[PDB]
């Protein structure tokens, strides 16, 4: 929904108030996302590295 | 994790109270000659 | 057991290197003059040149 990035996504338990569309914690960056059709929370982590 | 990462030390916490503890008894048991 | 506090110094040591991170990390969402804090959308909406 115009929020672009690069990850891997799975399911998350995270419970989002009805409004919000996404999270992030500190530092503002984003940790989880809403699907606009399935409406369940799925959680993004970084692609490996190192 | 933003291309930033923290690497584990070396010694384990295990090994820093070994270490710890053999000193303990080395100065408990010998006095200061072990030294 | 009981006095809290005691510790001052290495958590002074702890605390000091994870603001250090968090500010660093945190610097990375400004503008610095550019039109734009992000790179992809100034990639996607502007000429090259
Ligand atoms: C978005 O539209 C799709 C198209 O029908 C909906 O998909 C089905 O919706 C019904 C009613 O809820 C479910 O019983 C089906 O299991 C859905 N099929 C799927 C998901 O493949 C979908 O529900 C709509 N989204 C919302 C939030 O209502």
């Amino acid at each position: 929904n115009g929020l672009t990035g690069t990850g891997v996504l799975t399911e998350s338990n995270k419970k989002f108030l009805p409004f919000q569309q996404f999270g992030r914690d500190i530092a503002d960056t984003t940790d989880a996302v809403r699907d606009p059709q399935t409406l369940e929370i799925l959680d993004i982590t970084p692609c490996s590295f190192g | 994790f933003n291309g930033l990462t923290v690497l584990p030390p070396l010694l384990t916490d295990e090994m820093i109270a070994q270490y710890t503890s053999a000193l303990l008894a080395g100065t408990i048991t010998s006095g200061w000659t072990f030294g | 057991s009981s006095t809290a506090s005691a510790l001052g110094k290495l958590q002074d040591v702890v605390n000091q290197n994870a603001q250090a991170l968090n500010t660093l990390v945190k610097q990375l969402s400004s503008n610095f003059g550019a039109i734009s804090s992000v790179l992809n959308d100034i990639l996607s909406r502007l000429d090259p040149p």
